[PDB]
């Protein structure tokens, strides 16, 4: 579902047309689309250096890492970087959409009881995806890393 | 969206000497679209359905899924 | 509502008495008047975009910090301005009610009641919608006795705000 | 209370809409046949009190056990009820005609006359005699032309019938 | 456009293309001139809908033939319903710049249905046909285009 | 002119003498002599407007700032107040448009006179004044009674008399009448009706031939 | 052919009888492949063997 | 199952044999079924006429079918039809096998659940569910009406 | 009969069942009776087919109707002879036993094929109806019984 | 109007006989407790205003077809009815919590607001959801430790969480 989808669809619901204050938050969206293309590009550059310097900046050389932790094992650091790295492109789907609601049913669905069962730990990829979006605020800029820090924080808030 | 299902289905034909538990006993997610044939299927077989549960999608969405 | 049809029937009720002279000379007044208020009220809705579009833009140049400042009240996301052409987008329509009433019943059903209440609470400062009208009040483009009479209920939900 | 006017406002409202040029076209319309509005609601209240006791003559005779001993409007008090409140229907008929809406009427003529009359005693069947016996007497007061100009208003004096039949069928 | 492509960047492991990014800036560009075309439309709903109907009814006198579907004043206005219906598809069409709106509210299981309601299929596509060139004559010409051509794929779709 | 329709009366809490010195839950009856400050007059003209429009209705637009003016001067005696609030057109058109004539005597009894209406004979029976006298004069009627003279006297806010365990009026009866509801369902505005298009239909002209072999 | 890989890439088989080619058609033609895919493992041959 | 299993399970469980008792039951079974196959025979004749009749009596110019409603969408109204459909056919399956745990388990396993997750009103199916037993009741007959009825009202009162 | 319970046999590993023989045994025993019943379908096909034809304009005028389908003599020629193909499929049915020959030479494509000659699917089926109707009042009662239920088969299978 | 103190004063009066040593026991400890019972009401209080408009914010989204025209809060007087109104739940909870019973809170606010929502249209479960959204702030308000001492009341805050429950299911 984008923005698009969600003013139509609460229209659909009162069952009336879509006359000025739905044609303003489409203006405004469109006003915003433009950033957000640039953003998505800019993102699409570098999302491994991201992920790199996430991980550099939060997981590595603690105890989790070390043997004895959830990423000692090789197969483990990989599903780590995978799923740092599916954050991060659910987070820019959710950027270009403007809206959440695809991201929570794409991930926020069963990530919960995943990690429940595997006992993978809720705070430390809440400190990963708080890495990230430190990144990535510091790579695009203010208002689209901000844009992008609010589908991460709502992430860190679905796992949390 | 996606359903997520738990049913059983026995053996009606002959007996199987591989161990088929996952056959027998299962739970799997299946999308909206397929799940009515699939549905459709254990409903063929003789199975029971014990859990039927919407995974992913919003009841009473008109628009976007 | 009121409208100067039903202001003189409701004032023969409280007497208890026919329609006389006295009553039915309002009628025609109202009559006559609407013939320059009509087609005042068709360079409303013939306009209808435009002036939304106008009054909006013209409320955010006035006041630059409702774009800025972070809160529900305000107009930084865009769901605020989703609901900023919704509200002078409601005053449009209400003003091309009351023109066609010929009187200032839907002004006072449906605008001014309580219209001090809630912004005391919603912390919408009228000031916003006082330029708002302003705007649509120089914007209109209505021309002759028509005109002057779609200017009144403008000045009217003005001092209405104040 | 409701005119022509708030009727389409309230309409429109409704669906949050300016209201479309052809509804305008059609009050437009209401303002040129406005005059002959008042040709008709003028005639009426000049000949009210004429034709309230020439209909409650027609009605007397036509059931005269009303009148008699032992019915409804027998004493001098009810049956000042029954006369003077035949002015009434009267009184709420030529607002609806001014108005030209059947708001006003339906709300404080029509909406407890059906009702009121079981814990009174008096006959539903009397009532829709007498208002239509005011029906074919008002229409034919404002029907011939004796010193006004000449026009055509069959399409506006049918709305006053409808107010009166209105009024009738709502009681007995 | 958005959601399209993204559902077509999801099905491949990879992000949106720099050509699917291009395709979203242009349709940003052309995202006002199709409000302004979604305000001509919601404005001129009434007698588009009854013009569309009664050329409808001038080409195809079965529906309202006694034997047919639309015989009656509560079964034309349904008719005038089910074109109001479609215009407002067509509406939402040009304003998302996809036509799954179009799709999952109107198209994906017409055919089923008014098959159990009794109703041509036909005369409904000609209905939008009419609606299809009546919103053509009020617009703008290639404007006109962007229009007819979603009321195209409607049409397309219903046959 | 012609007296009134002759209705028997019910048994009512306030009808007869009770045996309550004074309890907690009844109200506070307010006068307008005690006062002697800018204090105590807005507490007053507060409890006015909760008694007879109601405490949803007491918005700042409703208000008359010429009635509030003369209870501070004291011009007007608050019996002489009264009849600004039921003969107000701010008022006359909430309650008037929306209610029916015998909703009009209920409500006028149970504000103004703060009492229950006995029955249903007597509803009927103040009805008849009221289609002739207007509004204003059957609310002059019910203030000039000998019964609300009495009993409330002559500077004292209505209030309801006996409530041992009777509702509390403004939360038994609504501002509007049931029937006043039942058009505004009728005039909803239904979305995706057969009903809307019913007049658009009848203009449109269709011709049908039919063919017998 | 496409009908051919898709039976022979699932199932391993691919065709048994021209009927079920025939019967497989109109399952490409209504929606595309992934309909006919959907139709290949809701076969009971697919559950059975 | 039909009811000449459920005799023969009946009697299984009881390990005896098919004396007096169950053959008087098979006997009026088998003088049941020839009215039960007319009826299956005017049945499938025109149960799209029967569905048509149904939702044109109890579904059609409502809230539920109007915009915001769960009949307002095209492929939501064809659901419908195609549901309303199985309730007609499997009933016809449940009166020729004269026992209707074969139309328990085949529907009413999973559908409550179904209808629950979906938002599907119940009463409304029950509503038509009554419409089509009062329509296959007048099209039918008296007798094998009721024995339509007693299966479709099994249904509601599964769905129920 | 025979071919449906071979093929029904055949999707399971296993021979025919005693079951299936007795229906087979049956079938043979009312052979000469259905082959009594093509006799007279057979030579009642004529009037049989004239008097469903028009029983279906009286109650369906639409499709003679200059609007309809079937407007003109070659148009209701060709209307006749869809009428008498399915009779003569009927037939094919009543003697086979199975509906596998109704099904595979009339029935299997037959929404498609109308909906793309613009002919209704409906009327149709009321011309199968009336046949079933006009077969039944000729034959013997529980006979008519046996013709009408695969003529019940055609009707509810067009729909 | 009655108390903890009166609720045990007028059982204790049906019996008959004189108050019993864990009665007062008991009330002894509505003692210890009565400080505790002073600030969470005050809290309450000073916050009114804001957790009236927070919660009319997420109701009014969650149902917009309210605030929708056609939509019984549709308009400004209906809209400050439902607004001003939510105070209203508000006024007589903050009495129940006070006196510790609830029985201010049924005779007033409780015994017809299920009554007159038939004759008044207004949806009561719609009402019941935007009391239920009071509920989990006001909790959430009186909760948090700033500038306070800490204590312990959760046998105390459950009875303002059964005080909006029995202010909710009355209605819907
Ligand atoms: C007249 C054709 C018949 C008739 C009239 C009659 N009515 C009464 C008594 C009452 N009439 C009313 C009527 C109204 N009250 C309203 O508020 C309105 C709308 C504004 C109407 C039309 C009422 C309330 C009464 C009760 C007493 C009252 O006057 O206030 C009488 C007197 C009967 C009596 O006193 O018992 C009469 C004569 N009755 C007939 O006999 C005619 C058939
Ligand atoms: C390889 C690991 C593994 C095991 C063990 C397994 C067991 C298993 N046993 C089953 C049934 C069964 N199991 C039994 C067993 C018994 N009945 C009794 O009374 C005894 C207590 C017990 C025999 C010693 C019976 C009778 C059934 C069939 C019941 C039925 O008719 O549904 C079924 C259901 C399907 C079927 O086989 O019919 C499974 C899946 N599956 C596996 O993957
Ligand atoms: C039918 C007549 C009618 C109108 C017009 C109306 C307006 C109205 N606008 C409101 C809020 C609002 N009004 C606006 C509008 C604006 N704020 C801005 O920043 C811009 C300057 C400006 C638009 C140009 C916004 C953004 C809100 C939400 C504020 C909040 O939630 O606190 C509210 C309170 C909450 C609500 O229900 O949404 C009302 C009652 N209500 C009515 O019944
Ligand atoms: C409020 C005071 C007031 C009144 C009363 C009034 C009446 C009025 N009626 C008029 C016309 C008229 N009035 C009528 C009315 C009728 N003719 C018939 O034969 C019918 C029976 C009947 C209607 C039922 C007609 C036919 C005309 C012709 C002129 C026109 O269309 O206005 C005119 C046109 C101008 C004129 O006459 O000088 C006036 C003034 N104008 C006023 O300012
Ligand atoms: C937004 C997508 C959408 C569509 C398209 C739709 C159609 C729709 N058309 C209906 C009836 C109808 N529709 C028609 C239509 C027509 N008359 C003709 O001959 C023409 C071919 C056609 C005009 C285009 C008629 C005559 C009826 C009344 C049939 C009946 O009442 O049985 C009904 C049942 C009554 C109702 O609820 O209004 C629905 C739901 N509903 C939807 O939600
Ligand atoms: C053969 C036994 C059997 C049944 C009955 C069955 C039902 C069934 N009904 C469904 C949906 C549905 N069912 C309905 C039904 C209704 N809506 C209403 O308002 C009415 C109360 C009721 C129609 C009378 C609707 C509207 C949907 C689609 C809802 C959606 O858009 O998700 C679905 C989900 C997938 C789909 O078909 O779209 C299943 C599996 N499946 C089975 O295997
Ligand atoms: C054995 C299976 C079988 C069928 C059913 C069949 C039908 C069939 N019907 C045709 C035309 C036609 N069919 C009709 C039918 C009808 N008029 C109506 O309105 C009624 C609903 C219907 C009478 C039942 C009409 C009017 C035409 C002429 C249409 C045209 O020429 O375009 C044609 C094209 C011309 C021809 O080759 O005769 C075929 C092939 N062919 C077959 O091989
Ligand atoms: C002391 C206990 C007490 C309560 C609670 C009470 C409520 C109450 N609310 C009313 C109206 C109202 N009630 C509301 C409230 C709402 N409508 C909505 O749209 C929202 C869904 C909802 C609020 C959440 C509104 C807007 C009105 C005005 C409606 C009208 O004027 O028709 C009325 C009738 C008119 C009035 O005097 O204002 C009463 C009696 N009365 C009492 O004595
Ligand atoms: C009527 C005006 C009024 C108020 C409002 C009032 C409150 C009040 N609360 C107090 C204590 C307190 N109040 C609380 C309340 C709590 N602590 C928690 O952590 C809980 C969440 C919460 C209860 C739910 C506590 C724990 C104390 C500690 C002191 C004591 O036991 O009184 C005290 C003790 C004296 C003081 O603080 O100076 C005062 C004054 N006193 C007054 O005269």
């Amino acid at each position: 579902q984008d923005a698009i989808t969600a003013v139509i669809n609460s229209a659909d619901v009162q069952g009336k047309y879509l006359d000025t204050a739905a044609l303003e938050k489409l203006k405004a969206y469109f006003s915003t689309g433009e950033l957000r293309v640039r953003a998505a590009t800019t993102i699409s550059a570098n999302a491994a250096a991201i992920v790199k310097e996430a991980v550099a900046k939060s997981l590595l050389y603690s105890d989790i890492t070390r043997p004895g932790g959830n990423m000692y094992t090789t197969r483990r650091y990989a599903a780590c970087i995978r799923d740092l790295d599916y954050y991060l492109r659910y987070a820019t789907y959710a950027m270009l959409a403007g809206d959440p609601s695809i991201l929570d049913e794409r991930v926020l669905n069963g990530l919960k009881e995943t990690y429940n069962s595997l006992g993978v730990p809720v705070g430390a990829t809440v400190q990963a995806i708080q890495a990230i979006k430190e990144v990535t605020a510091s790579l695009v800029g203010a208002d689209a890393g901000k844009e992008m820090g609010i589908y991460l924080d709502y992430i860190s808030s679905g796992l949390s | 969206r996606l359903f997520k299902i738990t049913a059983l289905v026995p053996s009606l034909s002959r007996t199987r000497t591989q161990r088929e538990l996952q056959n027998t006993y299962f739970t799997k997610l299946v999308p909206y679209e397929n799940w009515f044939r699939e549905q459709q299927r254990i409903q063929k077989a003789g199975g029971k359905i014990i859990k039927v549960e919407l995974a992913t999608g919003k009841q009473g969405t008109n628009a976007g899924l | 509502v009121k409208t100067p049809i039903t202001e003189a029937i409701a004032a023969a009720d409280t007497q208890g008495r026919f329609l006389g002279n006295t009553e039915l000379q309002s009628a025609r007044g109202r009559y006559e008047r609407a013939a320059a208020s009509l087609e005042a009220a068709r360079g409303l809705t013939s306009n209808a975009q435009r002036l939304i579009d106008g009054a909006t833009q013209a409320v955010y140049q006035k006041f630059p910090y409702t774009t800025q400042t972070p809160g529900p009240q305000f107009a930084a996301d865009s769901r605020g301005k989703s609901k900023c052409a919704r509200d002078v987008g409601h005053y449009l329509r209400i003003i091309t009610y009351s023109l066609v009433a010929g009187g200032t019943g839907p002004l006072d059903e449906y605008l001014i009641a309580g219209l001090a209440e809630i912004n005391s609470t919603f912390d919408l400062s009228p000031s916003w919608y006082v330029e708002a009208l302003k705007h649509i009040k120089a914007n209109h483009g209505l021309s002759g006795q028509a005109a002057n009479e779609a200017n009144t209920y403008i000045d009217y939900a003005i001092n209405a705000l104040s | 209370t409701l005119d022509v006017f708030t009727k389409v406002v309230s309409q429109a409202d409704s669906r949050g809409e300016f209201l479309s040029n052809e509804q305008l076209d059609a009050l437009a319309n209401v303002v040129k046949e406005g005059n002959k509005r008042l040709d008709v609601v003028n005639r009426i209240t000049s000949n009210a009190s004429a034709i309230v006791t020439n209909a409650a003559r027609a009605l007397f005779e036509e059931q005269p056990q009303l009148i008699a001993p032992g019915g409804n409007a027998y004493t001098n008090r009810r049956m000042a009820a029954c006369l003077r409140d035949m002015e009434i229907i009267l009184r709420y008929v030529t607002y609806a005609i001014l108005a030209g809406d059947a708001s006003v009427l339906d709300d404080r003529c029509l909406n407890g006359l059906r009702e009121t009359y079981q814990a009174l005693g008096t006959p539903g069947s009397s009532v829709a005699v007498g208002v239509q016996k005011m029906k074919d007497a008002a229409v034919g007061i404002a029907n011939d032309p004796n010193g006004i100009t000449k026009g055509d208003c069959s399409q506006l004096i049918s709305e006053v019938a409808s107010y009166f039949d209105r009024a009738a069928a709502a009681v007995g | 456009i958005v959601t399209k492509s993204i559902v077509n960047a999801d099905a491949e492991a990879r992000y949106l293309s720099p050509g699917e990014l291009d395709r979203i800036k242009s349709f940003v560009a052309g995202g006002q001139q199709r409000l302004r075309i979604a305000q001509a439309l919601t404005d001129n709903r009434e007698r588009l809908v009854k013009q569309a109907g009664d050329q409808l009814f001038q080409k195809r006198p079965d529906v309202v033939s006694p034997g047919g579907n639309a015989y009656g004043q509560e079964m034309t206005a349904t008719c005038l319903r089910d074109l109001d219906y479609y215009l407002r598809l067509v509406t939402y069409g040009i304003v998302a710049g996809d036509v799954t709106p179009i799709e999952e509210i109107g198209v994906i299981g017409v055919r089923e249905m008014y098959k159990s309601l009794g109703t041509p299929i036909e005369a409904v596509g000609e209905g939008v046909r009419a609606l299809k060139n009546a919103a053509s004559t009020l617009l703008s010409a290639e404007d006109a285009a962007e229009a007819g051509s979603y009321f195209d794929y409607v049409v397309g779709a219903l046959q | 002119s012609i007296p009134l329709l002759e209705y028997k009366p019910s048994s009512q809490n306030q009808r007869v003498p009770g045996y309550e010195v004074p309890n907690e839950d009844t109200p506070r009856i307010y006068r307008i002599e005690d006062a002697a400050y800018d204090s105590e007059l807005k507490e007053l003209i507060w409890a006015t407007y909760r008694q007879v429009f109601s405490e949803h209705v007491i918005l700042k637009f409703f208000r008359q700032g010429n009635l509030e003016s003369q209870l501070k001067n004291r011009a007007i005696s608050v019996r002489d107040f009264v009849r600004g609030l039921a003969k107000s057109e701010a008022f006359k058109t909430l309650v008037i448009k929306s209610n029916s004539n015998y909703r009009l005597v209920e409500l006028a009894l149970k504000r103004l006179l703060g009492r229950a209406p006995y029955n249903k004979d007597e509803e009927i029976a103040w009805s008849i004044k009221i289609a002739t006298n207007g509004w204003d004069g059957f609310v002059d009627a019910l203030l000039d009674s000998e019964e609300y003279q009495s009993n409330f006297g002559e500077n004292i806010v209505p209030y309801q008399r006996r409530r041992y365990k009777d509702r509390p009026f403004n939360l038994v009866t609504p501002r509007y009448g049931n029937y006043w509801r039942d058009k505004l369902e009728s005039e909803r505005y239904i979305e995706g009706d057969i009903k809307n298009f019913l007049e658009l239909a009848k203009s449109i002209e269709i011709k049908t031939v039919t063919f017998t072999p | 052919k496409v009908i051919e890989f898709l039976f022979r890439h699932l199932l391993g088989r691919a065709p048994a009888t021209q009927g079920e080619i025939r019967q497989y058609n109109k399952l490409l033609a209504d929606n595309g492949l992934r309909a006919a895919v959907e139709a290949i493992v809701d076969s009971p041959e697919y559950s059975r063997y």
